[PDB]
């Protein structure tokens, strides 16, 4: 385990150091294996051992198989401190990186802050940890809270300086602010690195390959039009190096109508999305605009197959009512007018002042058969928009066809 | 037999555009026969229940 | 057509925003598992509650008028005893901020243009076999003492 450890073939160390056509016969790695199941879980107390079997799991593209050996790891020594009696400075440091990362990049938008008081316990003397800035890392940068973020993105040096990845973030993440060619910059200084030619090392380069992109597509604004067009070169890159890449044509769809104001490709754009996935903000959007606008709402029924569906998508389409009228209207053209309302429930409740949600739902209300709400849902669209001309004629048609002809007269009078 | 419908324009369009339809089912609206469709005509003779 | 058991004992606590209009908010804390009701009353699938009297029974009666006044639908509240249809009535009176409510009797029907009806049984079988006016309006029925 820890001696085949070190002489191991891929993180940084080596057997030849510590001693002090044609096939192979070196220490392979896959030895190594068949240790961390049998022997290991036999024996109680065993630390060091359960250490190093979660560090290799752990940063090789695996943030769950080490979960059950971590609690363990805990119970080992945290129970034994009774009857034997030892030490435990180190153990809530390397637990902290050990536990919350586990928690952090597994589930994306769950647990984040997962030690609460355990990355508060390492960062005191020494002014964090390489876990109070991978952990905390997303605290600061992706849920956006720029107090901290802002200057604290090389308190990463107490432990390494010169580590590749870390001390680029101090302008990747805060590129909004103006500090764009200085980003590009820093991101430059961390390419240096794999730089390979498969599915477990490249995924990084794949990944950097929408990093810088974004940055240099965003560099253009905070006028000239010289880096917006140089930018398909790292765009084009991202879809290329790994397999397949969903966010490399629907981040840079939207920006094609910017400034040379290209809409012919932005076609192109969610087009060539729709092989990958395309489940976000931009792409249903442009897709009921094209298609609905046509008209044509047959085929934006098909985009209710992902639009709401994607589930982490109902959080950021909440303050606008844009998701659900795209679904409603597409069934009442078809003509399908029970299923029409609970979608415009919902629209209501997002949406109170407006027309489309009203006198939609309304028209359903009138075609299914409850003309008394139509009444109140149309001159409520009287109410809220200043003076709408077609809930005038709806109305007419509502009263006439109940029976009274009291404002009928009246109504048909304005219109 | 035939019947006025009036849709929409197309991206958020508050009443436009449109293009019309014809609906065929059953027969004429009215409860003496049966209709059991809900959306049916009512008459000038009927209390808020009974 | 399915009818799953829920444990009572799991609970979403985003009530301000699960609820994404401003429906209704009171002073008094509700039970957590009754927010849960009202949370499934808006979804769409129906309900049945299985409680004790004088003991916050009235969570499902209080949005069963306040969905339906926003979204614009009707309800009846119908109970077999006709001290208790008056009762009710009363307390829809009382709790509720302006709200239309109505109450059938033999003789005449007491608010001829009311939201929330309020019934007998045997009223109530007397729209299905007669045929309505208030069938057509309303969605959720609520049914007093199963």
């Amino acid at each position: 385990i820890l001696y085949s450890w070190l002489s191991s073939k891929l993180s940084k160390y080596d057997i030849k150091s510590l001693e002090s056509d044609d096939i192979e016969i070196g220490l392979l790695e896959e030895e190594v294996v068949t240790v961390l199941t049998e022997n290991i879980v036999k024996c109680k107390n065993n630390i060091l051992a359960h250490r190093i079997l979660c560090q290799y799991y752990l940063l090789t593209k695996e943030y769950e198989a080490a979960l059950p050996y971590i609690k363990n790891g805990i119970s080992l020594i945290a129970y034994n401190i009774k009857d034997l009696g030892v030490h435990l400075p180190l153990t809530k440091r390397e637990f902290s990186l050990d536990l919350a990362t586990v928690y952090t990049y597994v589930d994306a938008p769950k647990d984040h802050n997962a030690a609460l008081k355990l990355y508060d316990n390492i960062l005191s003397g020494d002014f964090s940890n390489i876990q109070a800035k991978m952990g905390k890392g997303i605290i600061f940068i992706e849920r956006k809270n720029w107090k901290d973020a802002m200057t604290l993105l090389t308190q990463v040096h107490e432990q390494s300086p010169n580590n590749l990845e870390v001390l680029s973030e101090l302008s990747w993440s805060k590129a909004h602010m103006g500090y764009m060619d200085e980003a590009l910059a820093g991101l430059d200084t961390v390419i240096k690195g794999i730089k390979g030619m498969d599915l477990r090392s490249i995924d990084f380069r794949a990944l950097n390959l929408w990093r810088q992109a974004k940055v240099y597509i965003m560099k253009h604004a905070s006028a000239k039009q010289e880096n917006v067009k140089c930018a398909f070169k790292l765009l084009i890159q991202s879809i290329k190096i790994l397999d397949t890449f969903a966010p490399g044509f629907s981040t840079l769809g939207d920006i094609y109508c910017h400034y040379y104001k290209d809409h012919l490709r932005a076609f192109k754009c969610y087009f060539k999305a729709f092989d990958l996935d395309a489940g976000d903000y931009t792409a249903a959007k442009y897709i009921t605009e094209t298609y609905a606008s046509k008209p044509n709402w047959q085929a934006a029924s098909s985009i209710a197959s992902r639009l709401i569906k994607g589930e982490k998508a109902k959080a950021e389409l909440r303050s606008n009512n844009w998701p659900f009228r795209v679904v409603g209207i597409a069934h009442l053209e078809k003509q399908e007018e029970s299923d029409s309302i609970e979608w415009f429930q919902s629209a209501l409740r997002v949406d109170p002042n407006d027309v489309e949600s009203w006198v939609g739902l309304g028209q359903a209300y009138h075609a299914c058969g409850r003309i008394e709400a139509s009444i109140k849902v149309f001159d409520k669209a009287i109410q809220l928009r200043p003076s709408h001309t077609f809930a005038q004629y709806f109305k007419a048609i509502s009263l006439c066809d109940v029976g009274e002809y009291l404002e009928s007269l009246d109504i048909l009078e304005k219109v | 037999r035939t019947s006025y419908q009036f849709k929409r324009t197309g991206l958020e369009g508050k009443i436009s555009g449109y293009k019309e339809e014809v609906d065929l089912k059953e027969v004429a609206n009215a409860n003496a026969s049966n209709s059991l469709s809900i959306t049916r005509s009512i008459n000038h003779n009927q209390n808020s229940v009974r | 057509e399915w009818a799953h058991v829920v444990d009572l004992n799991h609970k979403i606590e985003n009530f301000d925003e699960l609820i994404p209009n401003p429906a209704r908010s009171w002073p008094f804390e509700l039970d957590t598992f009754q927010k849960e009701a009202v949370y499934h009353l808006e979804q769409g699938d129906s309900v049945f509650v299985a409680a004790h009297t004088s003991a916050g029974k009235t969570v499902v009666a209080e949005y069963a008028i306040a969905m339906a006044h926003r979204n614009m639908t009707k309800t009846i509240y119908t109970s077999p005893i006709k001290a208790l249809s008056n009762q009710k009535f009363r307390d829809f009176k009382e709790t509720f901020d302006d709200v239309n409510i109505g109450l059938i009797t033999g003789d005449v029907q007491i608010n001829p243009d009311a939201n929330c009806l309020i019934m007998t049984t045997e009223i109530l079988r007397s729209m299905l076999y007669r045929g309505a006016d208030l069938i057509r309006d309303v969605e959720f029925v609520i049914f007093d003492e199963v």
